[PDB]
RNA sequence: ACGGCCAGGGCUACACACGUGCUACAAUGGUCGGUACAAAGGGUUGCCAAGCCGCGAGGUGGAGCUAAUCCCAUAAAACCGAUCGUAGUCCGGAUCGCAGUCUGCAACUCGACUGCGUGAAGUCGGAAUCGCUAGUAAUCGUGAAUCAGAAUGUCACGGUG
RNA sequence: UCCUAAAGAGUAACGGAGGAGUACGAAGGUGCGCUCAGACCGGUCGGAAAUCGGUCGCAGAGUAUAAAGGCAAAAGCGCG
């Protein structure tokens, strides 16, 4: 349980890092996201299931399908209404699905860097891209289809990126 | 090509006319005809002027370079 | 949490070949190995290591010596 | 993941192993007598036991990420330098030194 | 100088169309390990053995030799046992990157081979169109002319048929 | 529906501009919950853009339907 680790370690060693004033003013991952893309076949009505399935097994959780607000004419038109499957992760599933990065998700990108320290919000947010969906526990690769654009977005309760950095590079996996 | 038996390679001109220049540093550039010979450690940075067939084209020798022979770096037709 | 909408999520054990033993609670329901883990990779290792860049010069003095 | 890459299955070691990308069929059965895996059985009849030495043995000579980005970079290297070796493979003709009056058309398709 | 001598370059360029030729697309087959039989020819300005070191192309070595004597020189297809199970694949080899050997004063334009990796188009091919009536077509080898080096063409004869 | 129409109504011209001869069994009724458009940063085959996170917003969106007048008790959005 990487909560554990976090209390113990990460709150304390951070406020004296940052030259915060009180306990509860250091930085803490507010949220998880995947948001795995099903912009590819529109008009399919066949694999927005395939995908739910998917991404279930891997977040322990069902996801939810979400529509359009718009139509964009090259991109493709409303009848195909299902576009996207999102999830959301507090702190009982967070810190959890966290371990899989960082412990047995850093042979999945299959890459010269674990992730560049350069993509950040203004704000202190972290976003990365998955490009396979073989990459975790209870998944075949034989009934397994390779069409599942996943990212990993991350929400920090940081005023500015630089406090994003100090409390990624704890659970480091640059 | 060129086995290692009898390794390097310099034409006798070429060599006598870089090494001697190479004392007085690069002022001007090397016209040579020759394009057999390759090119050395002891002449980085230097200026030769490869005969293309009708005119001799300039070349930045770089440290990158020493494999390569001359005529690799001159052309021989242009299909513009 | 509603209770007969997600799948079973139990606890099992991630072992990789170094004999790393992570307890993860997740959906698999049984333990299975891993080939690498985050100690074994070798970016966190260290041993990633570089292109190498390129080394005619050195190749051409380890190729042709040239006396002189 | 399997061993850099995924591997078929229901084939012998040495073919299985040539799917790796960087190994072929003399160095694959080069691995396999070091490491003592017998080809005439299956990938499947193999135990999870010796892979990390199929592993290893993989780890030392190259693999597919880094082995196209090496080649690529040694591409490069002649595509950066102006020889003429390079400048027939930017415009996409023979390079080695083949005939381009015809039939130079693996290189420029139909 | 429309005559000569010397350097490089060129005749092997390259969106294209045509003739000839070799590879394939596989299971009457692909690899691995055993085992059988040829003809014809070339070699004292040459063949260049054995031992020997090299993953291999090869390096040393110097015999015998002026030819039923010695070398080139192991013929291959077939046959015996194993695996592959028809899958763009233990098919296919083009392409490209790295590393070498041999010849040559000299292998970039612009040579032939060897070692590792990559692995494409290609699933029997339109109108049309060609060779062949018997050791014939089909398919598999061997050695030579030109030749410092360089053959899918070409020089010559043989296996199964 | 707006102007001509002159700050109550009304007001003509073969005067200037636009639409209708319908749709909804939920597009109605009630209870409970939620913000819009647009700009920027990040995020794998998408990229100025699809789906996701964050900030700046402070209705410049939306109204089933033409334009006018209104809509944070939202008159807009979802669930029983
Ligand atoms: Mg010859
Ligand atoms: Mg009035
Ligand atoms: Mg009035
Ligand atoms: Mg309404």
């Amino acid at each position: 349980r990487l909560k554990e680790i976090y209390r113990k370690e990460i709150a304390p060693k951070l406020k004296e890092e940052l030259q915060l004033a009180n306990v509860m003013e250091v930085p803490r991952v507010t949220k998880i996201t995947l948001n795995m893309g099903l912009g590819e076949a529109v008009g399919d009505k066949k694999i927005i299931e395939n995908a739910v399935a998917d991404l279930e097994k891997i977040t322990g959780q069902k996801p939810v399908v979400t529509y359009a607000r718009k139509s964009i004419a090259g991109f493709k038109i409303r009848e195909g209404w299902p576009i996207g499957v999102k999830v959301t992760l507090r702190s009982d599933r967070m810190y959890e699905f966290l371990d899989r990065l960082l412990s047995i998700s850093l042979p999945r990108v299959r890459d010269f860097r674990g992730l560049n320290a350069k993509s950040f919000d203004g704000r202190g947010n972290y976003s990365m891209g998955v490009k396979e969906q073989i990459i975790f526990p209870e998944i075949d690769y034989d009934k397994i289809d390779a069409l599942r654009g996943l990212d990993i977005t991350l929400t920090t309760t940081a005023r500015t990126d630089d406090e994003g950095r100090a409390l990624l590079r704890a659970f480091k996996f640059p | 090509p060129r086995s290692l038996k009898k390794g390097p390679f310099i034409d006798l001109h070429l060599l006598k006319k870089v090494e001697v220049a190479v004392e007085k540093n690069d002022r001007k550039p090397i016209k040579t005809w020759s394009r057999r010979s390759m090119i050395l450690p002891h002449m980085v940075g230097l200026t030769i002027a490869v005969h293309n067939g009708r005119q001799h084209v300039p070349v930045l020798v770089n440290e990158d370079m020493v494999g390569h022979k001359l005529g690799e770096f001159a052309a021989t037709r242009t299909y513009r | 949490m509603k209770a007969d909408i997600h799948p079973t999520y139990e606890a099992i054990e991630a072992t990789c070949s170094c004999g790393n033993v992570i307890k993860t609670r997740s959906t698999l329901c049984k333990p299975i190995h891993l080939d690498v883990c985050s100690e074994c990779h070798p970016f966190y290792t260290g041993k990633q290591k570089v292109l190498d860049t390129g080394g005619r010069i050195d190749r051409f003095k380890q190729r042709f010596g040239v006396f002189g | 993941r399997i061993a850099g890459v995924n591997i078929p299955d229901n084939k012998h070691t040495v073919i299985s192993l040539t799917y790796i990308y960087g190994v072929g069929r003399t160095t694959a059965q080069s691995i396999c007598a070091a490491t003592g895996v017998n080809p005439a059985a299956k990938i499947k009849d193999l135990s999870d036991e010796q892979i990390d030495q199929l592993r290893n043995e993989v780890a030392k000579i190259t693999t597919e990420g880094d082995l196209r980005r090496e080649i690529n970079m040694n591409i490069k290297r002649l595509m950066d330098l102006g020889c003429y070796r390079g400048l027939r493979h930017r415009r996409g003709l023979p390079v080695r030194g083949q005939r381009t009056k015809t039939n130079a058309r693996t290189r420029k398709g139909p």
